[PDB]
């Protein structure tokens, strides 16, 4: 869940 | 001397921005900010802004049981560089994490304050207040007060 | 066995009374009450309500040095019963200044948490981030990105 | 300024 969070930042950041 | 690619820039100002941007996001003091800084400022607020509305992050940052903030944030910040890449966009969206997780703080940091402070209070009450209280039958006695 | 005059009825509804009148306070959980605890909050609410509106008071909350909430409260505690007298006005106003103590906490507690968070966010940054950022030319690289 | 608070308090318990 920690984990969840850090994948959807990473995505995020990423497609920014 | 000192630059822009200096460490000691690099810290000073990721601490005004980082300073800046938390504060921004518990709206929902300032900070003293050149010119500059004030524009990368706003090349953030943007970005957080956006990042408030995706709503599946909110749930997932409200659900992270955070008995141990400090764990969460390097689990987090270690899970999302853990590939070795970098960019622009991943170290803003860790500033967001950051700001989010003062928010999450309080909101376990604070019933904790009430049970001292209340603490404190029911301290004084049995040792002061309630011989007093019994006299009056106790808190019955204020409905008809 | 154990009436409304026992010890530990007068705990028991104390602390609940007090727990729902801070967070009643706060607005500007909730707390499980039977109905004759509601009612001795209506006969707290008023009270609170009509505190708030003391302008003068809350100025002086406000300038309370509380490097010490703890030694504040007792010393407040302690001069407001030194007389030796006691009413239930009183037992209200010394609830009424923990509520508040509460929220003035926080605002001593809450800048500290931001530095703690931060704390965190920054030393990640300085052995993970900045070799990347140095790269960018500092956080100049932000503002064309 | 404690004081000051405590005092308030003290007159306004009292004037209820």
């Amino acid at each position: 869940p920690e984990i969840w969070i850090a994948q959807e930042l990473r995505r995020i950041g990423d497609e920014f | 001397g000192g630059g822009p690619t200096s460490s000691e820039q690099i810290m000073k100002t990721g601490a005004l921005l980082l300073q800046g941007f938390i504060q921004d996001r518990a709206g929902r003091d300032p900070v003293p900010q050149d010119a500059s800084t004030k524009k990368l400022s706003e090349s953030l607020k943007r970005i957080g802004d956006e990042l408030d509305s995706n709503m599946e992050l909110q749930r997932m940052i409200a659900a992270v049981d955070t008995d141990s903030p400090r764990e969460v944030f390097f689990r987090v910040a270690a899970d999302m560089f853990s590939d070795g890449n970098f960019n622009w966009g991943r170290v803003v969206a860790l500033f967001y994490f950051a700001s989010k997780l003062v928010l999450k703080a309080l909101s376990t940091k604070v019933p904790e304050l009430i049970r001292t402070i209340m603490g404190w209070t029911l301290d004084f009450l049995r040792e002061r207040l309630l011989g007093w209280i019994q006299d009056q039958g106790g808190w019955d006695g204020l409905l008809s007060y």
